[PDB]
């Protein structure tokens, strides 16, 4: 149980510095990005440009090797999740009419199974009562089938 | 005929009849996104795709063998013509 | 299952690639062109890759949540879909019989 919640929290720590990382490259090209929209062509400006893209490089550079440690924890997205995500929204009705329609297959499967079950039990009293010969075997299907 | 004491037959695992959500302890993530809460009541507003995830971050999304040392300073001297 | 990582990895490979694809393109440019057209593609470029970038970080917030019920929702989808295959294969059953009867 204990190491279970230490890998839980393990992977929490660093999916969340993960999220802190790619926020910070995040920032880091909107401001590059305001930056070369508002140039001024000043060689001190030129400069922080310089050190703006190294900097962006180095975080990408230090992201994708962090990322692809193979002791990290880090080690499923369906294309369908990818294409839904790709309407401008937040991403919620996707997964509800989804999971109304598996709690529609879930009721259909209690509600045939519990219908088979009446079938099978009527069907075995009945084959009892015109058919008492065959009685022991069809407790044996039973408990051959229950 | 066909009646083989020796073939017995158990019982289908993980029972469908059983509530299956509550047999791993799997109800934390179907409550955080049920449909309704306890009450009946909507509990979010609901929508289809990623973008509301990203509007706490700044800007506007209306509409959703290398040197880089040459490549910077090519830039610079882009930049300062 | 596809690897987190290697989509990373995939995803910082193609990056790199498209920005020296831009850079050569920019380098072999004739310098006709005003400056300011450079900038603004260079810009689209930065922005599109950042979009990249944020659509990677959703994805990891959204692991950052997770597969609990990723896990349910599949064994349900599979249970389903069994089911129906096992109603399609008592219908093809039934018709290739009939001939028998």
């Amino acid at each position: 149980m204990n190491g279970n919640s230490t890998n839980n929290e393990q992977l929490q720590q660093e999916l969340a510095t993960t999220q802190d990382q790619v926020a910070s490259i995040i920032e880091s090209f909107v401001e590059l990005g305001v930056s070369i929209y508002d140039f001024p062509g000043t060689p001190e400006a030129t400069k922080g440009m310089i050190t703006n893209l190294q900097r962006n490089v180095d975080r990408l550079y230090k992201l994708n090797v962090r990322s692809n440690d193979p002791q990290s924890s880090l080690s499923d997205i369906p294309l369908e999740v990818v294409q839904y995500i790709e309407d401008g929204r937040n991403p919620d009705i996707y997964t509800r009419e989804f999971v109304e329609a598996i709690r529609r297959s879930n009721q259909y499967q209690r509600g045939k199974m519990h219908g088979l079950k009446q079938l099978r039990d009527s069907l075995a009293d009945k084959i009892v009562d015109e058919f008492p010969e065959l009685k022991e075997p069809v407790e044996d299907i039973i408990k051959r089938t229950s | 005929y066909y009646v083989d004491p020796e073939t017995t037959y158990t019982y289908q695992q993980p029972n469908p009849l059983q509530d299956l959500i509550s047999v791993y302890g799997l109800d934390d993530i179907s409550r955080q996104v049920a449909r309704t809460n306890l009450d009946g009541t909507k509990a979010v507003k609901l929508r289809k795709s990623y973008k509301n995830q990203i509007a706490d971050l700044s800007g506007k999304f209306s509409t959703i063998n290398f040197d880089w040392d040459l490549c910077s300073s090519v830039l610079s001297q882009f930049e300062r013509s | 299952q596809v690897s987190l990582a290697l989509v990373i990895r995939n995803l910082t490979v193609f990056t790199m690639k498209e920005l020296a694809q831009y850079m050569k393109t920019n380098v072999h440019t004739q310098a006709n062109e005003p400056n300011s057209a450079k900038k603004i593609r260079f810009l689209q470029l930065i922005i599109f890759l950042r979009t990249q970038f944020l659509k990677l970080y959703v994805l990891v917030k959204w692991t950052r949540t997770i597969h609990v019920l990723i896990d349910l929702l599949n064994w349900f989808r599979t249970t389903n879909m069994n089911v129906n295959n096992c109603i399609w294969a008592l219908k093809s059953s039934l018709n290739s019989m009939t001939n028998a009867k």
